[PDB]
């Protein structure tokens, strides 16, 4: 999921810009479904949510709009039990023993035959959480008769979550916004980045329910089963459940026992943006970058970023030194609309012409003592514009090539945490022989596809419906694209198809903002608005995405009634 | 315990 | 004392449902909801409840991925009974304003008038619409759903392994 | 697979006939790979290998043909080991320590960043064959400190096979056919029948290499998790390992260590016809049943047969009694051809009148509460021929509609050993609200798929091949079709394919007889020798196969160099 | 002494191998395998030496459906090197008649002349053929091939079972 | 032992 917010400084409007592009499914319960709500002197609100949730999550109103990225802070922990022994089902806190609380279940299954079997299992609760099997993680980490774990997750006590979003719903300011977020602290897994009318500032956060546990209690309470699975984990706390003093901590300001208080939990307002790409809140901004928050949050400097949230920040820094081909240097509403789908590929952007400057003279290889002819990989690929569009031709061949080359001492400028944009970077001459390995293989999965190496992108990445292929832009976060439209197709199985159960890819976007004269909001639903391929609400919005066609959602009543497509009917029934 | 018997589960959500 | 949502639709097919109270803009919201995605929703609450394996059998996958992932059915619905049990809806339900209470109360009666609909006829939801699974819901049902979102980065991801913790 | 030995009272020639018809993979190793060996002086033998493999596994030569299909008899078993005091690698036998042998493997491993590293496992063998983690059967079959569990397959002592096919390829005579057979017993899981050159009799077996137990121990040594997990592994012996009196016995005339005596396997010999489809050797000819041999080789007079085994017998005797349409009453070569590829379905020529007469009257209906319209349905199938051939039309709404019908009281004449292919039978009129049930689903899923009701089945079933889907014929066993192609793609993915991975079908088809000019040999290898897209072999087969054009495959020297297409060449080197 | 084998080919492609020997006849008859088919066979050469996770990653599945199923590559790495040893191949070829032994040796030797061709040039196997997986392969590792055949009837079908059972 | 825990596994080779 991308987001960027746009204050006042960075728009040279009146109001801020909002971005939201949560990247997500396409198919399942929890695909978004537009809508607006409009409850008389309470609400008027409008975005997404998940089926069969009744606020929406994504969205904005009036006066404040806002998205979500998951956010990298863990919110779950293990606790390794020390069980009474001969009798596994109990286990000791401080000495004391503790009965684990059971439940007999028993869930009817439908047979091959037809008729229903009872299924039955008896599973157990500790007070940190259900029992938990983790003999898959590690066969040394089964229950015996010494150990068992159980799970926490901090969300299983937060009863806040929706609450949240109803009163953001009907947040008449961003100050309010902040204050609810802050009071609630409830935000279960995901970073929040919001503009509010009349706010010169943009609001990131990471605030919201996260587990507390401070570095001397990560030291004393880590078990050694915790230590040898800690890094397949990482910044998971994996605890000693017999001892009390290894319990999760509370602060004074925390609002549920065992999460991180209000103050301790990231945030950053900006004059000219902030966003996410879901690295960790470091980079809410670079020009600002914020650090010094608890290790469970995510590292904020250790760690090189990802190839999509360094293509994110470069879109945004480009576009405010109007050094991105669009006019001007403002993230006005129009600007954004077309940056957010322009498909630039930041590993084609910054490493192409390195590695066929490397790997293209002469174009006649050998490769694991075979022979093979890389002049026209070579060609297509030095001729290609490094962006996803459509028309991009040879793309689809970069795909296959860079999602295959081994990482290890490919770079030969280190991640530096004073440049996280532009390192690593600098390809190893030393690396050749594996770039030749890794461009052999693609060239031939392009070849068993049946598409040309320079096909254009739009006829590889395509959505069906009514039996017509819509040709598709954009590309998965891997190879650094923005613009997330991820097939989870292989290319040799007709190519990238999104009819499927893609990856997580653009799904509902919005781009928001606050003129003199009300709030007005451009989206997308990708995938359209219904699941049933006879409604006509199954492809029309997916011909609009292919198109590029942002849909103005009408939002006031003269707009809603003045809309060309416009119906009404009223549904009643006794309570 | 043998570290290469360890098998990750997938941690990010929505990935 | 009655429901009643103005269901809009422009462009798209989007809703904007007007209503004079929170449990009436449940009843809209929930209706248009199963109105344009009946089969992934009807399919849906079995999921919360615990009840996949009963229509679809135990050694079957999910149909959709979603933040669950795609466990087995038998031990999907071991994990959300387990896990989403009676008492932790009761919780969940104890700690919430009335007007969500009622916002949630209209949702699962919009979702039943669309099911009603779908049951009497239509060229809409061929796919599900004769399914036993086809049915109507709890406003439990539908906090079943709201706490099992929730749970996303915790539980979620450990559904099968919850499912099968077992001592020796 | 099926397969028809016909002797010479079917045949009405000097020889007999043989259809061999085994389903099989379509890709990967274990395919079938078409091929002659002419060996100066030693061996002239036609016929499929698996790839890799070096003699033919069925096929012909110029005296005998034969075929295999996969025999019901169990060729493996438990052992459950009572572990030594302390060490829980060693086993106990008759109270004496055994230790087991460990073997400590490392295994180089690709990671996901393309680097390569270690992995190390200690694995372990008992004397009856390697440890098996039996925990995912069933939790409480872990390896603990006081027990484990060992896996015997009869064929990992059994290093006779490729030498046994190497000697039919140069038999002689179905009587050396047959002495070699019994001299080997070493076939390792299937069924064999032959017919030779100027034999009255066809032959069926299931002499090969399979597992001794006696009824005795089978009640004496079965452990009580043995008992537990049995019908999980019916009349797979799950025996204590920690007894010598459980170790599997060996007979007089036993060819290996723990396996059935040569005379205790069943075999027969008739001059009309044997068969087989997959179920026991009981009924390899109907009219005359096999019975009293060991429980291991499966069910003889207690089972009902599947309804492909049904259909297969039903379909020789037809033949015989000269009532199924095809010309006079003889199973002759040109008849057998045209007979195997009819594509009957054994299902609905039996029950769809009586569904249909149960549930169409009214064609309206309420199905859970919902209105169905059902008269599309019910007119298509009344008009469909009950075939699965490439015109009839309906027949996929018939496969998504029997697929899916309860069978727990569906028939209310059971099944009875003296009627074994018109039983069970009777649909139940309790079954109606079942069967209006699985209708609607049946609708449901072939409108979603975007075919007609009434679509012909070759636009629904095929393999695509240089672009064009050749349509196809046949169906899958569990219908009742004798001619199977059988796709694993669901009829809303695209309908049924045949082109990624499809279940067990039709793969390598010989029809073979001895007229007094020599051997002569009708084939298809359906998926086409080659695997690489770009042979012409690739898909030449194919299109034969979906137009029904058996290939008479040259096997004399004149034959091979007088064919069509005929190129030779030679290739040489030192060693 | 030379292997020399004719490959006759007649409608279809069916090759007619002609040889003087069993040895050539193997010769002839791996070669023309190899020449339909190396990419399925080359990558099941990986499956029964317990080297495909070098290559294609230990948490990737098997490529092709067989008698195997489709376990991950680790798991089936440590099946193959486990059950399919050095010991179980030479009890194997221990008890094989010489005319088996010298077909296999051809086999392994024509297999690999077809190898170098792929290898050198031409449009056949595009897919594969400059892959590091395609290799020449020994008599050896065919008759690892020849046994796995064996084994489907019991320890194919418990081949991740096998490869995962560890004392406690 | 609880057989609500035994998965049968794929016994027909093919
Ligand atoms: O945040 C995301 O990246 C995905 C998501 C965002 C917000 C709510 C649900 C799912
Ligand atoms: O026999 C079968 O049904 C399948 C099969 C494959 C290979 C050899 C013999 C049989």
């Amino acid at each position: 999921s991308n987001m960027y917010g746009f204050g006042t400084a960075a728009t040279g409007e009146g109001s801020g810009v909002l971005f939201g592009n949560p990247h997500w499914y396409w198919k399942g319960p929890d695909r978004f479904y537009q809508a607006q709500l409009t409850i008389d002197g309470e609400a008027n609100v409008s975005g997404v949510s998940f089926l069969g949730l009744p606020v929406i999550q994504i969205g904005f109103n009036d006066s404040v709009a806002w998205s979500h990225t998951v956010s990298t802070a863990r919110r779950f922990g293990f606790f390794q039990l020390s069980l009474v022994q001969g009798e596994p089902t109990s286990y000791l806190r401080d000495g004391v023993p503790v009965k684990m609380k059971p439940a007999t279940i028993t869930v009817p299954s439908r047979n091959a035959d037809g008729s229903v079997s009872d299924v039955t299992r008896t599973l157990y609760h500790s007070e940190f959480g259900p029992l938990v099997n983790l003999a898959g993680l590690n066969p040394a980490l089964a229950w015996s008769q010494g150990t068992a774990f159980a799970i926490r997750d901090i969300n299983g006590e937060n009863f806040r979550t929706l609450r949240t979003w109803m009163r953001w719903n009907q947040a008449k300011s961003l100050d309010e916004f902040i204050a609810i977020q802050k009071e609630e602290a409830s935000i279960p897994w995901v970073n929040t980045v919001a503009v509010g009318r009349g706010s010169a500032k943009a609001w990131y956060a990471d605030i919201g329910a996260v587990p507390n546990v401070s570095p001397a209690q990560t030291a004393a309470c880590t078990t050694p089963f915790g230590m040898a699975v800690g890094q397949a984990l990482p910044n998971v706390p994996f605890f000693d459940g017999s001892r009390s003093e290894c319990d999760w901590l509370t602060d004074a300001d925390s609002v549920q026992k065992g999460a991180v208080g209000v103050s301790r939990m990231p945030s950053l307002q900006r004059d000219d943006y902030v966003g996410n790409m879901n690295d960790s809140y470091w980079l809410a901004n670079v020009h600002a970058p914020l650090t010094g928050y608890p290790a469970i949050f995510g590292p904020a400097g250790t760690s090189a970023q990802t190839l999509r949230t360094r293509m994110g920040h470069t879109m945004a820094l480009e576009r405010l030194a109007g050094t991105d081909g669009y006019a001007g240097n403002k993230a006005t509403s129009a600007v954004v609309r077309e940056m957010v789908l322009g498909s630039r590929v930041f590993s084609a952007e910054r490493f192409k012409d390195e590695v066929l400057d490397l790997i293209c003279t002469p174009a006649q290889w050998t490769v694991n003592g075979a022979a093979v002819d890389a002049a026209q990989a070579c060609a297509v690929l030095a001729a290609w514009d490094n962006r996803g569009r459509k028309d991009s031709r040879g793309s689809h061949l970069w795909d296959e090539f860079w999602s295959r080359v081994p990482t290890a001492s490919l770079f030969t400028v280190p991640f530096s945490a004073a440049d996280p944009l532009n390192t690593p970077r600098g390809i190893n001459a030393a690396a050749a022989d594996a770039l030749r390995q890794a461009m052999a293989t693609a060239i031939a999965r392009v070849g068993q596809s049946g598409y040309a190496l320079d096909a254009p992108r739009g006829e590889v990445l395509y959505a069906t419906r009514g039996g017509t292929r819509l040709p598709l832009y954009g590309g998965c976060g891997a190879m650094g694209y923005f613009t997330i439209t991820c097939s989870e197709n292989d290319i040799t199985q007709g190519g990238y198809s999104m009819d499927g159960q893609p990856n997580a890819s653009n799904s509902y976007m919005q781009v928001v903002s606050f003129p003199a004269s009300g709030v007005q909001a451009h989206t997308f639903l990708t995938f359209s608005l219904s699941d049933d391929p006879a409604s006509p609400h199954h492809g029309d919005y997916t011909k609009a995405y292919s198109a590029g066609q942002w849909l103005r959602v009408p939002f006031t009543e003269a707009e809603i009634t003045g809309n060309a497509d416009y119906r009404t009917a009223t549904v009643k029934e006794l309570e | 315990f043998e570290p290469g018997r360890t098998r990750a589960p997938s941690l990010q959500v929505g990935g | 004392s009655t429901y009643s949502a103005e269901i809009r639709r422009t462009t798209m097919g989007v809703p904007h449902i007007k209503a004079g109270n929170w449990g009436s803009a449940g009843y809209g919201f929930g209706y248009v909801q199963a109105q344009d995605n009946l089969c992934t929703m009807a399919d849906s609450f079995l999921t919360y409840r615990g009840e996949r394996s009963r229509h679809l059998g135990g050694s079957a996958q999910l149909v959709y991925n979603s933040t669950l992932g795609r466990p087995r059915n038998i031990d999907s619905d071991f994990f959300h009974r387990h896990v989403i049990s009676d008492e932790a809806v009761d919780r969940t339900m104890a700690a919430q304003p009335a007007k969500l209470l009622q916002m949630v109360e209209g949702f699962a009666a919009g979702y039943n008038r669309y099911v009603r609909e779908a049951k009497a006829g239509g060229s809409a939801h061929a796919a599900c619409r004769s399914e036993a699974w086809v049915q109507p819901i709890t406003a439990r049902d539908v906090w079943r759903r709201i706490y099992a979102a929730n749970l996303a980065g915790g539980y979620s991801n450990f559904a099968e392994a919850i499912a099968n913790a077992q001592p020796p």
